[PDB]
């Protein structure tokens, strides 16, 4: 129901899969003037913080504001890290519950277990590192 | 962190840095909208160098245009990568500095110093705290020469001890445009050598000459000329703005280049120059480019290198290159054109390394050396204004504009004597 | 209690340092987050439960080395605030970084060196890391130097300091940072290493066979040398020698305390297999004269004193005849009021070879770190660039114009004439 | 046209896998 | 996360690899997620490898050699400077001795089936079949690009054709050989090769 | 709860007040039909400060209209947002005061003003518990410069500890229409200064600079300079309205911002005001928007203030803006600009920050001052009436309508003393 | 043209239901 990535087919994510790791929710549209830059920073942290692990200790889920399919799915073709399904509902359920507006955007928030928010960081103008792995293990 | 503000003025150098900014931004990635395009780190890492962010996401170059004659800042906006520029920055005008040397710098010139100068405090305050201000000009004309000129003594009294670069174009040897040249030239060279820091020459007849050989071009409007001096811009500030191997900074060139106050005139060189039906039998190797290095019929500059001792040069060169096969290089280029450097300084090559190549190309070297043969315009221009002068020629349009004769007396005195040190060391 | 202290300053110094801590993270095993999967304790802190952080300090003026740091993948290794960077590049400039841009972060390196040395009480040494030829690393870490001998008096610094080639510049005020860096930092550190930049190219042209390597090569190459002259502090071996006996057994007189090194074997896997490595020859290897690190022949030279750091499976009573077979050898000459110059150490480690790398797996190797009267000829060709440089004031407006007035390059000249002088008295 | 050039650092100082 | 995580081979590993874990979990204390040491994968499919005579061999066969991936292209002018060299290496390292020390497996970027079965033809170590897709997760996975065609997640291209480069166990890339790269050592850096050390397993 | 109520007069009080009733339209997003559309708690939860239920859900404002002339009347309710007033509170006059202030306080007002203050007392005391009363009008004029004070004067003879807040648009200082000017002004003032609680002055001169330098627009419209004095207007009363991080309302800033109950004339300004092609390009941050704050070119005021010093100031910042650059640059103005601030009330800037900013923009902030360069309207109102009055200048229509002359020598002297008492504290 | 309503007051923005510690 909310999708990871691989290269030929598109395989979904186990739920089991984020045990014990500190789950934030990136939201980003194409083509907006700021995403363009919040993209590859993250990209970078993503790679840096959980790949010196034998464990991996965060995950970034990846919500687009986007109008269209094809846009979608080409910047998804750039986004490493795990996103959802354009037809579901989940994604606009989530847009409509975190209180994110179609300039605020892009932001992360960092959540907890039970899905409540447990930081909130934006970027309107360094600040990705504000967010530790260590806050939200998971049981 | 460190930002270089760009002025851009006169005729010549608001076309000249028109197409600058239409290279660099492609090479960082950024869209004439102003949105960044390109998913690569170390091309946003370092880009307020030459850019604000604007609160949309979007960018904004600091760059103040200046003129008095308001058709060219019309034919930046209508050229392509022209909406980057932020329209307070235009600050025209109307009168048109009728490339009369003292009304570009007194007359008319005077009357918009207050509007350019408080448009480039506004973006000089602004910031963290700055480093440089590249400025782009002309030597010939009027309103390059008066009205961007004073800006730099206005400036460099405000800043006393920030660095500045000028890029600036001279009277060609053979034939030149707006015939009151001489007079420019000798005008603006005393003010040059008394609040510039470091003065990139570039001559148009040269220019051509590279687009006769090493080209082969046909047909070379004002864009390739202009593209391929903005190729030699892009290179000596290409190590600030990227990581590297050794990586060096403007005020750092600037360090290990001057050796004494007042010479700092600079022969330009860029390499790979090929002519496209040779592209593909040719090897771009380390030890090749640095032959194309000391190639007289490759430099920027008109004058000719071989008829002198370089005193100091430098080499930013870019891309994943060996470091032994460059230092190497720079010794082998020494050893055997022995007798075409000084002798009083040893190991006098400056190389730098870098890590990012630029757009399109796998290895390049910008060129940036001070020769002891740029006496050549510095004599040719000298002869030129000595001869007008001795039968009075002119002046009557300085004379009845404010400038009397003792400053050109002095103006004259400033420049043969830098003849004199060039050749005092030599 | 007893550990040791790591500062690298100029970008030679942190690139250095950056090879130096891939070794030392692949030696003890650490994974690049900072936590292994007591002779860890010599170089790190454990940061509760697991981390370690280690005991360096990143110093620049120049900001573009320490954010590719930063940004590189050993971002959570170091505390986040050990790498203090400024605003902008001392710009090889001995003036500017020992005056106007160095003042704002030495206050804030001084304070940062501190609650690391008291950590613990009884640090053993300190461990510079500089280019010598540039701006930031020779006037700011001069600076260190001073600011630390007045603070900590009793405790040694080791200081490798890569010396500018006779023939390679890379930049044309090297005579000039040379001569105003030498007298500030003879009197004020204790011990520092010769290390040249074209000998080990010519080490790497012709042991290990590469014909245009890179600076990566180069410090990787030296990082070897790092860790095997701190293995004894590191690994329990046969017979250690540690930091602290360096005034002890290498330094004759107060003044000269300026050592060359050496390493062997320094091979492929090329030619380890159509080569064994015994003990005769990798001590022969060692002496050999086109297999120092400074260019410097020591044939017009006299040995004073060498310690060799045998490391690996070596048993010591081959060291003893393979340290007679030199003696007896007679194109070295020791000088005749120092009957014996050879210190021997063993430790059981052998040394590590870094995944991807250039240099192969031996199974036992030497570490050589010599006085010799030879760096008379080091220091006479950047007496000699100095002298015609300033012979008719180049470049000296600059100078001037920053804060060292005329004098301190008369001063120092008289300075090194005096150091070139002393050796010349030690040899007779 | 894309951008195809990364530094010294980047490119080499991989994670590289533990000694055993 | 070796070589690079942006990688088929890698995913599908960890895929696959966490399903056999979450099952043993299921079935049955086991670490979440696993290290890298736990994952174990089958590398080579059945029908990937064939020798001349084409016959296809199982990857069990590859063991106590030192094995090379090349990847090659027909009309490229250094590929075919590179051929002979290899070809010569080939012939007097592994003749030399009693046992096959060196392995080559052959990947081609070549533009259609003729020109793969074309170049195929002048070579005698072993190839994988342009139709089987493992040519093309093999070639992203070890990021070896032509021209830029293929977007990335970010890793910078480290080398093109040809490429030759040396093998582990686990699919961990031992090194590049130097042919086309920084060190640019041209039909020399071929003998830098480490077949003691790097053995399949 | 808290209530104001809004009373209009004259053609330029109605004109403006037009504005009031769209600017604050939208930002509640009340619809002119009535209703309400745009969906959030937030605009709803407070609007009782300006609006009334109506038992059909719409939203009647609570908004006292007069004027002696139909003609604008007529102006009102047909254009957009016409539908929203109530009728009964439109109360008409048919004769006009022909811009003679004694008709407008005598002759023609004494027999509306029983009928217009009857609507009053329905709309204030049909309340719970008031808070305050605001007017705008004219000075110059007849039917607002006197019903308006007329009005102010007989209110606060029955609720004398509410608070006034007014603005008053002056005579023009170089050209101005309407030849009895100080006629009309100085003859407002006196009765102003003993009955206004504040008042905040507002200059057509004023606001031709700001919309041409600033907003850049070539052709002006009083829809244009309305919009522009009632986006302020909105901005000195909205922290009632939302809530906020440190809270204001109009009785915080009255008990802050006038020392002694004379000196109550304040001034106003407003930032961001950039063109429509600026809204793009600017770095929208609270530094630059302090900038914009303290510059003459911004103020809503004819006047200089750096001939006077700022006795007292407050600036009222609008959005999701941090509160250390609010804190912070105000105390970095004040540090800077030492003679530009009175010496005896150190630090003398109030700051306020409410979280919603108006529709548009992200960040906004207006700015009110009391200063003592408000000398150079009462000097040139004074020595115009003085000047004007020497030789008995159009008299004989006050002292037709039932004045004397010695209600002028007294208008003269109450504000005459008003001139010295700003020039005591300077 | 209308124009949406799209901010918030601080204490609404931020003191939001929080995660319960186990
Ligand atoms: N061995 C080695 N030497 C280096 C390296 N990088 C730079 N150098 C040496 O550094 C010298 C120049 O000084 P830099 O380190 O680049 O700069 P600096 O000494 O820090 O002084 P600044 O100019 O202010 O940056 C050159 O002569 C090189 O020999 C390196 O990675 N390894
Ligand atoms: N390289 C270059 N030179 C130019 C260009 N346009 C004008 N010039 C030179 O400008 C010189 C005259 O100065 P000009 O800019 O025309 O006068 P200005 O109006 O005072 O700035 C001539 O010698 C031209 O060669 C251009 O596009 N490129
Ligand atoms: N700012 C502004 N001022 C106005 C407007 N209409 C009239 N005025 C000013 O009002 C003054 C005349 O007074 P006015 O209020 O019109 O007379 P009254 O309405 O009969 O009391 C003139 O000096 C105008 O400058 C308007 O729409 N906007
Ligand atoms: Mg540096």
């Amino acid at each position: 129901v909310v999708k990871r990535t691989q290269q030929g087919n598109y395989v979904p994510v186990r739920p089991d899969h984020f045990a014990g790791v500190s789950v934030a929710l990136f939201f980003a549209k194409a083509g907006h003037s700021k995403c363009a830059q919040i993209v590859p920073v993250v990209r970078q942290f993503y790679k840096t913080t959980n790949f010196s692990g034998e464990k991996a200790v965060i995950e970034i889920i990846y919500v687009s504001l986007d109008k269209d399919e094809q846009d979608f799915e080409r910047v998804r073709a750039l986004m490493p890290w795990c996103s959802v399904e354009y037809k579901s509902c989940l994604r606009k359920k989530l847009i409509e519950r975190y209180r994110v507006p179609n300039t605020a955007i892009p932001l992360l928030i960092v959540i907890g277990p039970n899905g409540e928010e447990a930081g909130r960081m934006n970027f309107q103008q360094f600040v990705l590192q504000r967010w530790d792995y260590r806050f939200n293990k998971w049981p | 962190m460190r930002e270089i503000v760009h002025v851009q003025g006169g005729q010549c150098g608001n076309q000249i840095g028109a197409k600058f900014w239409e290279v660099i931004s492609d090479e960082h990635g950024i869209d004439p909208t102003g949105t960044y395009c390109g998913d690569s780190d170390l091309q946003l890492e370092r880009i307020n160098v030459f850019y604000n962010e604007a609160t949309g996401g979007r960018f904004v170059p600091r760059a103040i245009l200046m003129d008095l004659e308001p058709g060219t800042m019309d034919s930046v906006r209508a050229g392509p990568f022209g909406q980057l520029f932020r329209p307070d920055n235009f600050v025209f005008g109307q009168t048109g500095a009728g490339n009369n040397w003292a009304k570009g710098h007194y007359t008319e010139g005077a009357e918009l110093i207050d509007s350019v100068l408080d448009v480039v405090r506004k973006e000089a305050e602004g910031c963290d705290c700055l480093q440089g201000f590249q400025i782009t000009h002309s030597l010939g004309g009027g309103t390059g020469s008066g009205m961007g000129t004073l800006l730099i003594s206005k400036v460099r009294e405000e800043y006393p001890d920030r660095i500045m670069e000028t890029f600036s174009v001279f009277p060609s040897p053979k034939v030149s445009d707006t015939v009151v040249e001489p007079y420019n030239a000798t005008l603006s060279v005393h003010q040059l050598v008394e609040n510039a820091d470091e003065v990139q020459v570039i001559d148009n007849e040269a220019l051509y000459d590279i687009c006769f050989r090493t080209l082969k071009l046909t047909t070379p409007t004002y864009g390739d000329l202009n593209h391929l001096v903005s190729a030699a811009m892009s290179g000596v500030t290409c190590c600030l703005r990227f990581p590297g191997q050794l990586n060096s900074d403007l005020r750092k060139l600037a360090v290990n280049l001057i050796p004494f106050p007042r010479l700092h005139f600079f022969l330009i060189g860029f390499a790979p120059l090929t002519s496209r039906g040779s592209q593909q039998y040719r090897a771009l190797s380390v030890p090749e480019l640095t032959q194309q290095m000391f190639d007289a019929k490759n430099m920027m500059c008109a004058s000719d290198p071989r008829h002198g001792r370089y005193l100091t040069a430098s080499a930013m060169f870019r891309g994943r290159m060996s470091t032994k096969e460059v230092d190497e290089q720079m010794l082998n280029v020494q050893n055997k054109n022995s007798s075409y450097f000084v002798e009083w300084i040893p190991n006098n090559m400056k190389s730098s390394v870098c890590d990012i190549p630029p757009k399109g190309l796998k290895m390049s070297v910008t060129f940036v050396g001070n020769s002891t043969a740029i006496q050549e315009m510095f004599k040719r221009v000298s002869d030129q204004f000595t001869a007008m002068f001795r039968r009075k020629a002119f002046l009557h349009w300085y004379t009845g504009e404010g400038m009397d004769e003792m400053e050109f007396t002095e103006a004259e005195s400033n420049m043969n004597d830098l003849v004199s040190e060039y050749q005092q060391y030599q | 209690m007893r550990e040791v202290i790591s500062i690298h300053v100029g970008q030679a110094g942190i690139q250095i340092g950056n090879a130096c801590w891939e070794l030392f993270c692949l030696e003890h095993g650490i994974q690049p987050d900072g936590q292994m999967p007591d002779a860890f304790n010599t170089f790190f802190s454990e940061t509760g439960a697991g981390k370690h952080v280690p005991r360096c300090v990143f110093l620049d003026l120049e900001p573009t080395v320490v954010d590719e740091v930063r940004t590189g993948t050993y971002r959570h290794l170091f505390h986040p605030e050990q790498l203090i960077s400024g605003k902008e590049d001392a710009a090889n400039n001995f003036a500017r970084g020992h005056y106007t841009i160095g003042k704002e972060i030495v206050d804030l390196s001084l304070d940062r060196i501190r609650k690391l040395a008291d950590n613990c009480t009884g640090l053993q040494g300190f461990l510079m890391f500089n280019a010598v030829g540039g701006g930031t690393g020779s006037g700011l870490g001069c600076l260190l130097l001073e600011r630390l001998s007045v603070d900590y008096g009793k405790k040694s610094k080791l200081n490798f300091c890569s010396w500018p080639s006779p023939q390679v510049s890379t930049a044309v005020v090297e005579p000039y940072n040379s001569v105003l860096s030498t007298h500030s930092l003879l009197e004020h550190t204790d011990v520092a290493v010769m290390l040249d930049n074209e000998a080990i190219y010519d080490i790497c042209r012709r042991n290990l066979d590469i014909e245009r390597p890179t600076y990566t090569n180069l410090n990787r190459l030296i990082a070897q040398v790092i860790s095997s002259l701190t293995a004894s502090l590191r690994f329990d071996g046969a017979l250690n020698v540690d930091v602290t006996e360096f005034q002890t057994n290498l330094v004759p007189y107060p003044r000269i305390h300026f050592m060359l090194s050496s390493y062997a074997p320094i091979i492929s896997a090329e030619k380890a297999y159509h080569e064994q490595l015994s003990v005769a020859e990798i001590t022969n290897s060692a002496f050999e004269p086109a297999s120092m690190m400074a260019k410097c022949d020591p044939r017009h030279g006299k040995y004073m004193a060498c310690c060799l750091m045998y490391r690996g499976d070596v048993v010591p009573k081959d060291v003893n005849a393979a340290v007679a077979t030199i003696k007896t050898k007679r194109t070295i000459q020791f000088v005749d009021w120092c009957p014996t110059g050879f210190k021997c150490g063993i430790n059981y480690q052998p040394p590590t070879v870094v995944p991807g790398g250039d240099l192969a797996k031996v199974m036992r190797a030497v570490c050589m770190i010599s006085n010799s009267t030879a760096i008379a000829e080091v220091f006479s060709r950047m007496d000699h660039k100095f002298d015609l440089m300033y012979a008719k004031r180049a470049f000296v407006h600059w100078y001037v114009g920053e804060g060292m007035e005329e004098g301190e390059f008369s001063e120092a000249r008289e300075d090194l004439a005096a150091l070139e002088k002393d050796y010349e008295e030690v040899g007779i | 046209l894309p951008f195809n050039a990364q530094s010294c650092y980047r490119s080499e100082y991989v994670a590289k896998p533990l000694p055993p | 996360s070796q070589p690079v995580f942006a990688s088929p081979l890698n995913v599908e590993k960890r895929r696959l690899n966490e399903e056999r874990a979450l099952m043993q979990a299921q079935k049955a204390n086991i670490q979440l997620p696993p290290n890298y040491g736990d994952m174990d994968l089958i590398l080579f499919p059945e029908g990937s490898l064939k020798n001349s005579n084409n016959t296809v061999i199982p990857q069990s066969h590859l063991k106590g050699k030192s094995v090379a991936l090349y990847f090659a292209d027909g009309a490229d002018p250094k590929c075919a400077s590179l051929l002979p060299f290899l070809l010569n290496y080939y012939r007097t390292m592994n003749e030399g001795g009693a046992n096959q020390k060196i392995e080559i497996i052959f990947v081609s970027l070549d533009r259609d089936r003729e020109a793969f079965e074309s170049h195929r033809a002048h070579m005698p170590w072993l190839s994988i079949d342009l139709e089987n897709p493992l040519t093309e997760i093999l070639k992203r996975h070890f990021r070896v690009m032509k021209e830029y065609e293929v977007p990335t997640y970010g890793y910078g291209s480290r080398t093109g054709v040809p490429s030759v480069i040396v093998i582990g166990s686990d699919g961990r890339e031992a090194q590049f050989l130097p042919i086309c790269s920084g060190l640019e050592e041209g039909d020399r850096a071929l003998l830098r090769w480490d077949w003691r050390n790097t053995k399949f397993a």
